Formats: structure tokens, C-alpha cells, sequence
RNA sequence: UGCCUGGCGGCCGUAGCGCGGUGGUCCCACCUGACCCCAUGCCGAACUCAGAAGUGAAACGCCGUAGCGCCGAUGGUAGUGUGGGGUCUCCCCAUGCGAGAGUAGGGAACUGCCAGGCA
RNA sequence: CAAACUGCGAAUACCGGAGAAUGUUAUCACGGGAGACACACGGCGGGUGCUAACGUCCGUC
RNA sequence: UCCUCCUAAAGAGUAACGGAGGAGCACGAAGGUUGGCUAAUCCUGGUCGGACAUCAGGAGGUUAGUGCAAUGGCAUAAGCC
């Protein structure tokens, strides 16, 4: 019942995380089961619209990627010590 | 052995016949008797020791060993290496004939005799209590008397709980708490 | 403990022999069997073994534990390590006491024709 | 004066019979194969080939061994 | 050799700790006297001289329990070498290397030789 | 929270074995001839100082 | 004069009239060989016992001890018989 727009990712490491959050974005994961773990580029202003939600603790979110819908569950999330953005997020393929 | 045949002939079979026993030695079995003499007062007179030492090896079938300090305290001024007390590791036809001796006369005659305790235990069914007034053994006469001194009685078995401790005092009869 | 305590006492030679770097002949003792090995240096291989256990050494015993079963096993054991060739095994034990049977199987390997 | 400390010869090095691996000032490593310890806890090669660098025991105690080349 | 038991090595918290179950076919443990082999700071305390009289219990081997505890990714974060900039107590830009912790996952480990027994 | 704290644990630095490549062998040793034996400023990681510093001293460029 | 911890920036070395300390010892055993044992701390019972003489049992696994002040290590003990 929850629309979630997604993005491929291309590039890796600090530099990479850098250049997204200069460009308003940040990366995030999805790990779990015998697939191999993929990463996810995502938005920042959506994002936290998208969390900004009370229901998000106990619901399954409905990744859009590539043509493809995945349930996925979100046990972590990493935050910025103080500022109010989002740098990285955790899913697993519940 | 004397008292070891009549133990297994009675004091076995009640014990597996009250606690339905399986194994044929779930039965508890005695390790050892241990007599020691922790008075504390061996550092003013060294000779009291000595002649509490020969007492124990009269009594007994052996000679007491003596034991050393353990740990050095500043309020009891109390040194390292300085001999305090001897205990007597009764084992086999001894321990046997001693603990007879003992139950037979010396446990009935004693003084404000309230009974013994079934409950103060160390925690796996090891008895180990005091009992003063040493005159009260038989083997100790008037002529070698020299003050009212106390001793510690510890009884060694492989139980492991305190049920087969309060097992073993009911075989003992336990006259009273 | 008893096999743990024995253990522990046997790792000294155990461990002072790994420098040497030779084979070397252990027994193990117990009232009821023994047994008997020769370790090669690295520990992990034994060129000849025996057990009181077997009636092909203990045919001739009247049981397989005793002085005379222990002196008949390490002949034997001798004698099957000077025809295969040992080249001067070393000695060691198995941390026990050297007062028994374990001194009359030494004693056998010794007079079998040994230079230990 | 300034004690000098460190470990001379590391791994994968070629040692001589007599040459010192590691002076350390209390037991860091212990002697393997080839391996001696003198009286001031000084590790010194006994024979002629390259050092390696080992880990084992209970403690997770590291060894100094020597393999001849 | 399919399984069980004990010894000889590595691996040293994936082998450790708590709980339940099972074991005498073989092996191991429980036993009295020791004046004899051996010896006690007393004691047969340890070891040792007879082995099953019986048992598998104190202990010990094995299986289950992912409970305690342990190892542990991808990624992210903190950091740092190189050149520059800024409002130069510090931060950022391009690049290389990259934490800990935590998550996923792993697992009640495995492996070589010898000896006996159950076939 | 820590300079005489690590159940963990970087970047970077250093040693040794193999290696295509380059730097006029650029490397080392021997004998002779030397010079100095009072360095300053800036960059990087710290100490002292009051976590007052643009004060002071270290290793390197 | 010698030695120990930072400074000394994960190789080694590395300085200021920088920040902090100990010593001029000692053995015919406190050394070696072989065979054995293995701490401080708490609880249970205990005329003497005040919690803090020692004892039997249980936990603990080197915070004890390892002669000097300190550092590194020591359980296989370098601790004890």
C-alpha cells in the first residue's frame, strides 16, 4: 500500500557516499538469504518524507527496482550525529 | 570393618529401599573423617599444641599432621609459616573403629544435649560442625586434661546433596534436632 | 582428575622431546590393559604398537594386566623395533611413575638388545 | 640511556646459526623449531634458513620458527 | 569396512559454559589388605601389587537444546598518504587504503594414524 | 572520560624473498685531499604551556 | 653514575633547565638437577570469632605472589616442597 521509488547503484566507496550527499542523496543495502547483497541509491528529500511516518517500525517496505517488486525490512538505520539527514539505511529480505 | 559389613548389610539396603535407587553404589559412601583442632591460641603457648597433637594421636590410630598459616592478617597479628593447628585424616579400619567408638558411647553423654543439626550444611552434604568440651570422649582421662579445648568434625562423602546427608543421619537414627 | 592431571605432568617430556626431533617409544598403563606405541618424530605416526588387550600377545599371559603380561609386551615391542629399525628410539613414560610395571617393561626393552 | 628494543630479524628472512631473531625485554614470542632462548630472554637462530612468524596455544601465544632453506 | 570406545598431533571460545537423554559389546572408572614394587609434610593423599564381586554412578565418551557465550560478512561510518581551497583552534574538494561496533550468516565443529569390540 | 588502559582495531612506516621497467652503477668498499661542527622561515604528527595561542622543543620535507 | 613510564607521532632510534621515580644491593642459598603441589576474594558451620588467627566444603583462574621503585613477562610456571 506504500509506493517506494528506487534507483540502480554504480559506484562504490566514501567517495561515492560523498558525491551523493553533494548531490541531496545517500546509498542504502538490502542483505539477507542466499542472494547476494545489493546496494541502493535513494533520494533525500523523499526519502524522508517516506520516514517520516510513524508506521514504518512494523511495516514491510515494497522496494521498486528495476522493474521489480522486493518486501524487504528495515532492522537498521545509520543517522548523522546531529544534523537532521540521512547518510545510509539497512534492509533485510523478510 | 566390623561396622563397615553391619553398614552395608542395613544402613544400604533402607537407604536404597527410601530412595529407590537404580545403581547399586547410588548409595552414598564415606570418603573420610577429618579432626582438627583450629583453637587459634598456639601463638601465645607452642606447647598446648604439641600436647593436643599427642592427645589426637592417641585417640586416633595416627598422627595428626600439622598445618601452617594461610593468610596473613594485620588485626589478629598473625604471620606467614607459623604453625597453628593439626587435623587427622581418618581413612579405612581407623576411621572405622573411631567413628564406632564414638557413636556407641561419647555422642549419648554430653552436656545440654539439644541434638545435632540437620540443616547446617556446607552445601553438597558434607557435615562438617565443632564440638567442645573434649572431656567428653572416653579415650581422654583426668590425668591428661590440661583446659577445656575444642575440636572441629568433618565427615567426607561423595554425595553431592543434602538429602543424602539428611538419608545418612536418618540410617544414624538422628535422635533429635 | 587423574587422566588430565597425568597428562599435564607427561607434557613436559612431551614437549622437551619436540626440540630433539627424534622418535620415541611411550607406553600407557592401566590396571585392567596396556599399551604400547613407538612415535615417529612428528608426532603423528607410530611405527609399531601393542596392547595387552590382544591375544596375540597375550596367548601366553595369564592376564593381560601384570608384571610379567607388562615385561612380555615391551620384549616384544623391543624386538619388533629393532626389526624394523627404530635407530635408537628415545624413552618417555607417559608421565607416570618409574617403580612398576612400567620399570620392568623398560628394563625388558633394555636387556632385548636396546642402547636407551 | 635508551634501551634499545624491537624485534631485529622479521619474517621471511634468512638468518644465520648464533644471530639474535627478536631481543625483547620479556617473552613476546617463544622459541620453535631451531629456536633458542638465552638467559636475557633473547631469542637466537640455531641454524642457517628463513624466519616465520606463528600463532598457537591456549593463550594464543606466538612461536618464532626456522625453516632451512 | 557402517557404528562405539581409548591413545598418539594440529586446529585454541565454529572445539568453550548451562540443561536433558544415553553407555557397558570393547575400552575406561569405581575395591579391600598392603607388613610385599613403590611412599606419605598422618593417610594407599597420588601412584603401585588381584580383576570382576557387581555397576555406569562421582567422573568420563556421545546426541539434542543456538539458552549463555564465540567467530563473523557486503555496505556504511570515523580516520589517513598525495595537491589545492576556505571564514586556517577545524572543514571540504579528486584519488588510493580503509575502522570498531552492529546486522546477515556460521556453528553443539573438523581432520591423519594406531588398538579393541559390535557386523 | 585517560600520558605510567585495551575483550577490538586503521591510514601510514620499516624489514626480508621473487620480479618487467627506468636513474650516465644512479649502490657499496678501499687510500688521499677536503669544508662545517652557532642555521632561519613555511608544511606535516605531537609534547611543554592554563585543551589562553600566532610562546617553546622534537622527526621529516 | 646506572635503570624504569610517557613525551617518542602502530619498524627502530628520536630532543628542551619536560613531565615522574628507585639503587650503590644480595647468595656458600634466594643456584642447578630429578620427582611433586598450585593464588588474592567471598559464602556455608565454627568456646575463643570483633566481618578481618586457622579449619572441612563450594565458587574464583592469577586483580595474589613472582626480594628492592618501576616496566615486560611467569600456570608447562620464572610461585612452593
Amino acid at each position: 500500500m506504500f509506493t517506494i521509488n528506487a534507483e540502480v547503484r554504480k559506484e562504490q566507496g566514501k567517495g561515492a557516499s560523498r558525491r551523493l550527499r553533494a548531490a541531496n542523496k545517500f546509498p542504502a543495502i538490502i542483505y539477507g538469504g542466499k542472494e547476494a547483497p545489493l546496494a541502493i541509491e535513494l533520494d533525500h528529500d523523499k526519502v524522508m518524507n517516506m520516514q517520516a511516518k510513524a508506521e514504518f517500525y512494523s511495516e514491510v517496505l515494497t522496494i521498486v527496482v528495476d522493474g521489480k517488486e522486493i518486501k524487504v525490512k528495515a532492522q537498521d538505520v545509520q543517522r548523522h550525529p546531529y544534523k537532521p539527514k540521512l547518510q545510509h539505511i539497512d534492509f533485510v529480505r523478510a | 570393618a566390623k561396622l563397615h559389613d553391619y553398614y552395608k548389610d542395613e544402613v544400604v539396603k533402607k537407604l536404597m529401599t527410601e530412595f529407590n535407587y537404580n545403581s547399586v553404589m547410588q548409595v552414598p559412601r564415606v570418603e573420610k573423617i577429618t579432626l582438627n583442632m583450629g583453637v587459634g591460641e598456639a601463638i601465645a603457648d607452642k606447647k598446648l599444641l604439641d600436647n593436643a597433637a599427642a592427645d589426637l594421636a592417641a585417640i586416633s590410630g595416627q598422627k595428626p599432621l600439622i598445618t601452617k598459616a594461610r593468610k596473613s592478617v594485620a588485626g589478629f597479628k598473625i604471620r606467614q609459616g607459623y604453625p597453628i593447628g593439626c587435623k587427622v585424616t581418618l581413612r579405612g579400619e581407623r576411621m572405622w573403629e573411631f567413628f564406632e567408638r564414638l557413636i556407641t558411647i561419647a555422642v549419648p553423654r554430653i552436656r545440654d544435649f539439644r541434638g545435632l543439626s540437620a540443616k547446617s550444611f556446607d552445601g553438597r552434604g558434607n557435615y562438617s560442625m565443632g564440638v567442645r568440651e573434649q572431656i567428653i570422649f572416653p579415650e581422654i582421662d583426668y590425668d591428661k586434661v590440661d583446659r577445656v579445648r575444642g575440636l572441629d568434625i568433618t565427615i567426607t562423602t561423595t554425595a553431592k546433596s543434602d538429602e543424602e546427608g539428611r538419608a545418612l543421619l536418618a540410617a544414624f537414627d538422628f535422635p533429635f534436632r | 582428575d587423574k587422566k588430565s592431571a597425568r597428562i599435564r605432568r607427561a607434557t613436559r617430556a612431551r614437549r622437551k622431546l619436540q626440540e630433539l626431533g627424534a622418535t620415541r617409544l611411550v607406553v600407557h598403563r592401566t590396571p585392567r590393559h596396556i599399551y604400547a606405541q613407538v612415535i615417529a618424530p612428528n608426532g603423528s605416526e607410530v611405527l609399531v604398537a601393542a596392547s595387552t588387550v590382544e591375544k596375540a600377545i597375550a596367548e601366553q599371559l595369564k592376564y593381560t594386566g601384570n608384571k610379567d603380561a607388562a615385561a612380555a609386551v615391551g620384549k616384544a615391542v623391543a624386538e619388533r623395533a629393532l626389526e624394523k629399525g627404530i635407530k635408537d628410539v628415545s624413552f618417555d613414560r607417559s608421565g607416570f611413575q618409574y617403580h612398576g610395571r612400567v620399570q620392568a617393561l623398560a628394563d625388558a626393552a633394555r636387556e632385548a638388545g636396546l642402547q636407551f | 640511556e635508551a634501551k634499545r628494543l624491537g624485534v631485529k630479524r622479521f619474517g621471511g628472512e634468512s638468518v644465520l646459526a648464533g644471530s639474535i631473531i627478536v631481543r625483547q625485554r620479556g617473552t613476546k614470542f617463544h622459541a620453535g623449531a631451531n629456536v633458542g632462548c638465552g638467559r636475557d630472554h633473547t631469542l637466537f637462530a640455531k641454524a642457517d634458513g628463513k624466519v616465520k612468524f606463528e600463532v598457537k596455544g591456549p593463550k594464543n601465544r606466538k612461536f618464532i620458527s626456522i625453516e632451512a632453506e
